[PDB]
């Protein structure tokens, strides 16, 4: 009647930020 | 085995569901979390419970309904552009189950949040035959 | 509105942290690669206890069991779970778990078990 079925899922890996960095103005010579 | 539900009715139910709950969030709110969940899956079981209903109302109830909503916030960077990019924790989600095999079933479905969104819907949806 | 636990819940707490620690007790980390076998191993073992703890005579309960292994954050919340239900509140019922990792561990167990009557 009532049996133990296969296992299933949901997935995700880890995976890295996207980091936001600091500027300068920028020097044209 | 089969849903009561076609699984591609099942995908805009559950779709409509999620952006229901959190369609117009600029950003992941902790404080927020439970009534979103909570409307997620109140939105999710009232539809099922309507579409699996036989036309001859004369037929009682033919499924018990579990739904399982899971929010996640994306990472958040350092400082709290180049291509858009989501950063995610790990997890691993599995269900084992002792049912009836022929009658008894679960299906999920993912909202995937772009980077400005900040935020996963997961959602899980188990039927019990009778 | 839910039925009584079939199994004492301060039971199912042990048969919880014990499956949880069996599977992660000696992992240094979190590991996606491993994730797979060690929610086998820790849906196996809750599922196989309660079905054990629960019956006398037939099965007179439908059982499901939900693992979910969650990394920690990078050290210096982000995620709710949450489960509702049209059953009989007289005889059905869920229970859940978390398995709360230290900041060494890096990750959680969030165990949820759900029980129907016949």
């Amino acid at each position: 009647l009532t049996t133990v079925p296969l296992t299933t899922i949901y997935e995700c890996p880890p995976s890295p930020v996207k980091e936001i960095f600091s500027y300068s103005k920028g020097i044209q010579t | 085995g089969p849903s009561p539900i076609p699984t591609n009715r099942l995908k805009q139910i559950a779709a409509d569901a999620c952006n229901d709950a959190i369609g117009s969030a600029e950003f992941y709110d902790h404080a927020k979390t439970e009534q979103w969940n909570h409307q997620i899956i109140n939105t999710i079981l009232k539809a099922v419970i309507a579409e699996s209903q036989p036309s001859d109302s004369t037929t009682p109830p033919q499924f018990k309904f579990a739904v399982n909503s899971t929010i996640v916030q994306h990472l958040v960077p350092s400082s709290k552009d180049g291509k858009p990019h989501v950063g995610r924790r790990g997890m691993h989600s599995a269900t084992g189950a002792f049912w009836n095999d022929k009658t008894d079933g679960m299906w999920t479905y993912k909202h995937e949040g772009d980077e400005s969104k900040g935020m996963d819907v997961v959602v899980m949806l188990i039927w019990i035959a009778v």
